């Protein structure tokens, strides 16, 4: 029997896919350390790999990437987990290596990769503590491009009033995402700003893993997805709608939490984002 | 029970490893070069060191 993780519950998603929306035909990447294409919970439709001595993008050699993939679209039926938008079309852009990191003009490669291959979304569970030009013109670009863009947040937890997102979630073009769990509470370890933007399921989350396993990981790279999915599930149900449409919906149908420098806008709402009349529950 | 390292930035990795491993004998330590991108996943038990061309630690030390 599949399972229901309590993330795609909580964020509504089960709403969408009883309206009969599921993600098909959006096409999704997530940039990230590949994703393992033999997964029997997962259907890979295509994708690229950037990181010069692991060459493909079907191999995930850390693990991260698969469970990220899980998060967005783990497929529905009688098996393992179900996925935010388990009818996406998930491409495997692989940018980081087996020990978790990359450099720059791999993600950059990796963010123009999926703009010339018509990418609707990117999710980057990823990131880091300085910006680069290059860096924020390639997500810049993407957006300007009709793509819309999801990061995870960071993990840094408060340093008094300073922002402690990173890059590129902290670049106004990109959806800044962190962390709560599931009794709404911002988890200790999220990063906290001005630039965080909205909040989604990021403790003890249930996904894929390489050799056909399941596991319970924690991050805001594991709240990014739930909100990447989201996205799919709305251009699925509204196809013409704009990235700039996506966004908005989602950040204007949250559930407000806490202060905003702590919890954004609040938990994403996809039931209510994929309304055509928006307000805040 | 320490979860930050300040006083090992601008010491050698080795010295890092040496410290983190007293404070936090099973912990999971990668050495990363720093300016790199890396996966935004919480782990309780890594410590991630990331060093300059020198060999360096170039940012604190942390838990995650
Ligand atoms: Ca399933
Ligand atoms: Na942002």
């Amino acid at each position: 029997a599949q399972s229901v993780p309590y993330g795609v519950s909580q964020i509504k998603a089960p709403a969408l896919h009883s309206q009969g929306y599921t993600g098909s035909n959006v096409k999704v990447a997530v940039i990230d350390s590949g994703i393992d294409s033999s997964h029997p919970d997962l259907k890979v439709a295509g994708g690229a790999s950037m990181v010069p001595s692991e060459t493909n993008p079907f191999q995930d050699n850390n693990s991260h990437g698969t469970h990220v993939a899980g998060t967005v679209a783990a497929l529905n039926n009688s098996i393992g987990v179900l996925g935010v938008a388990p009818s996406a079309s998930l491409y495997a852009v692989k940018v980081l290596g087996a020990d978790g990191s990359g450099q720059y003009s791999w993600i950059i490669n990796g963010i123009e990769w999926a703009i010339a291959n018509n990418m609707d979304v990117i999710n980057m569970s990823l990131g880091g503590p300085s910006g680069s030009a290059a860096l924020k013109a390639a997500v810049d670009k993407a957006v300007a491009s009709g793509v819309v863009v999801v990061a995870a947040a960071g993990n840094e937890g408060t340093s008094g009033s300073s922002s402690t997102v990173g890059y590129p979630g902290k670049y106004p073009s990109v959806i800044a995402v962190g962390a709560v769990d599931s009794s709404n509470q911002r988890a200790s370890f999220s990063s906290v700003g001005p630039e965080l933007d909205v909040m989604a399921p990021g403790v003890s989350i249930q996904s894929t893993l390489p050799g056909n396993k399941y596991g319970a990981y924690n991050g805001t790279s594991m709240a990014s997805p739930h909100v990447a999915g989201a996205a799919a599930l709305i251009l699925s149900k509204h196809p013409n709608w704009t990235n700039t449409q996506v966004r908005s919906s989602l950040e204007n149908t949250t559930t407000k939490l806490g202060d905003s420098f702590y919890y954004g806008k609040g938990l994403i709402n996809v039931q209510a984002a994929a309304q055509h009349h928006h307000h805040h529950h | 029970m320490k979860t930050e390292w300040p006083e090992l930035v601008g010491k050698s990795v080795e010295e890092a490893k040496k410290v983190i491993l007293q404070d936090k004998p099973a912990a999971q330590i990668i050495v990363l070069p720093v300016g790199t991108i890396v996966t935004f996943e919480y782990r309780i038990d890594r410590v991630r060191l990331f060093v300059d061309r020198l060999d360096n630690i170039a940012q604190v030390p942390r838990v995650g």
